[PDB]
């Protein structure tokens, strides 16, 4: 079964054949990386991680399953939220922000104990939108409901 | 046809690189014959052997210790992995914690491979052994 | 970019053929069987930031495992020499265009991630950030220098300048 | 000694997926 995120946080944090084969593999990680990226409606988002005893390798291990009328619905209430706040509203991001000679950012220490911003969502008025009110916005929504989705 | 290095009348030393960001030629043909090479009518032919063309370079504590520790933070027909999913279960003790994952690491970096699966009296049989 | 992007459609569905059947292949079920690895639960940007110090390891792993000296190699993934090279350290610092092709895929990765790291410190709006992961896709051949180490990677840019245009 | 027999055993098992093919 799982582990604790302490365990691998002290691991990646103090660091040779079992460890040279095993990052072979990096580009398969980086894909796994990056096709699990985060929805602009979701804040944080939780995945598994399989890692090294030494800290040699760490991937996402989950395939993205989305169902797909709820997936356009919720792009299109992106675009309508992103015209109403460009004809509202800018200041494009700063390109690579950290320099090159400093280390990335340790998460322990400045991003474990500060609260995220608030998220891009649409209003969904309670009277009309009554049947997808309680689960629009979540990061696999109906998955623990019997009813909708076969299991977990 | 080939001209040596004695048939080039007046080459001089290469003291310095470079200057004000400027590239310093050593004033000798002793790159070029290494390059390439002469004719005897003063032509210039290349070499041409660059295989993975490489397109940016074109353009620039005692074991014992470690033992005892670990009988210290292991109660008896548990593993060590299992001993780190219950005091990592914010977890009940992280200092006892980040010392168990400590000593699992400095036995790793020893060369002991696994020590996660490993019971208490088979630690204490290596201790005694 | 209408004609082009249907000339590309037209090829996918020109070219279309049933995969070979095989057995069933699965990866981490086999890794996960080797005692070697273990498994947990983190965030998305503690694995995000995990990866790209990984990836920065293995190449500077790869850089000093011939003895190299002469080279550095910045967090944001620029790998410079020090000095003015001789004619035997360019034979030495010979290596292939797989090195620099998945030295920028890993700075196109850093990108990504530093700006999620930027969002979640509170710099930077939600509103922003969909602007600045719509930019790097789209700009991935102006930010990184990875059209010069793969060719055919110039039909990938343009199918996404040519996305840039409709939408 | 056994950690290189381990991914040779995993690099063996990726090639049982197209062994008696492949030969």
């Amino acid at each position: 079964e799982d582990m604790p995120p302490e365990h691998v946080r002290k691991i990646i944090r103090d660091h040779k054949r079992v460890y040279l084969g095993a990052l072979k593999y990096m580009p398969h990680a980086v894909l796994k990386l990056l096709e699990n990226m985060p929805m602009p409606w979701e804040q944080i988002r939780d995945v598994p991680v399989l890692y090294h005893i030494t800290g040699a390798i760490s991937f996402v291990n989950e395939i993205p399953w989305v169902i797909e009328p709820v997936y356009i619905s919720q792009w299109g209430s992106m675009w309508i939220m992103m015209r109403r706040e460009k004809r509202d509203r800018f200041k494009r991001m700063r390109f690579p922000p950290f320099d090159d000679e400093e280390p990335p950012l340790d998460y322990a220490d400045n991003i474990l104990d500060v609260e995220p911003l608030e998220a891009i969502q649409l209003e969904l008025d309670p009277e009309e939108d009554a049947p997808v009110l309680d689960w629009f916005y979540d990061h696999q929504p109906l998955r623990d409901s019997r009813k909708y989705v076969n299991g977990s | 046809d080939i001209l040596a290095s004695e048939d080039v009348e007046g080459q001089e030393a290469a003291t310095l690189p470079s200057e004000g960001g400027v590239r310093i030629t050593p004033f000798n043909l002793q790159e070029e014959m290494e390059e390439g090479h002469f004719d005897a009518d003063g032509n210039y032919f290349l070499n041409r052997d660059a295989q993975i063309r490489d397109s940016w370079l074109d353009n620039i504590m005692s074991a014992q210790a470690l033992l005892e520790g670990l009988l210290e933070l292991l109660l008896p027909r548990e593993t060590v992995a299992g001993a780190l999913r219950r005091l990592g279960a914010q977890p009940s003790s992280p200092q006892r914690l980040d010392r168990l994952s400590g000593l699992a690491d400095q036995m790793v970096a020893r060369g002991n491979l696994g020590v996660y699966q490993e019971t208490r009296e088979r630690l204490a049989m290596r201790l005694k052994g | 970019s209408y004609q082009k992007l249907l000339k590309y459609y037209v090829l996918n569905a020109l070219k279309h053929r049933p995969p070979k059947a095989q057995k069933k292949r699965y990866l981490f079920r086999s890794f996960k069987a080797t005692k070697f690895f273990q498994s947990t639960k983190l965030d998305w940007v503690e694995v995000g930031l995990q990866v790209c110090r990984q990836g920065y390891n293995m190449l500077n792993l790869l850089i000093h495992r011939k003895n190299l000296n002469y080279l550095h190699l910045d967090y944001n993934f620029n790998l410079k020499p020090v000095k003015t090279l001789t004619t035997k350290e360019r034979k030495k610092s010979r290596f292939g265009n797989a090195f620099h092709l998945c030295r920028e895929v890993l700075r196109l990765t850093k990108l990504v991630v530093d700006s999620h790291v930027q969002y979640r410190l509170g710099n930077v709006d939600a509103f922003q950030l969909a602007d600045g992961l719509q930019y790097i896709f789209a700009h991935v051949g102006q930010l990184t220098g990875m059209y010069r180490y793969k060719y055919k990677l110039m039909r990938q840019i343009r199918m996404c300048k040519d996305l840039k245009h409709l939408i | 000694e056994e950690a290189d027999a381990i991914y040779a055993a995993l690099d063996k098992r990726m090639d049982e997926r197209r062994k008696e093919r492949r030969e």
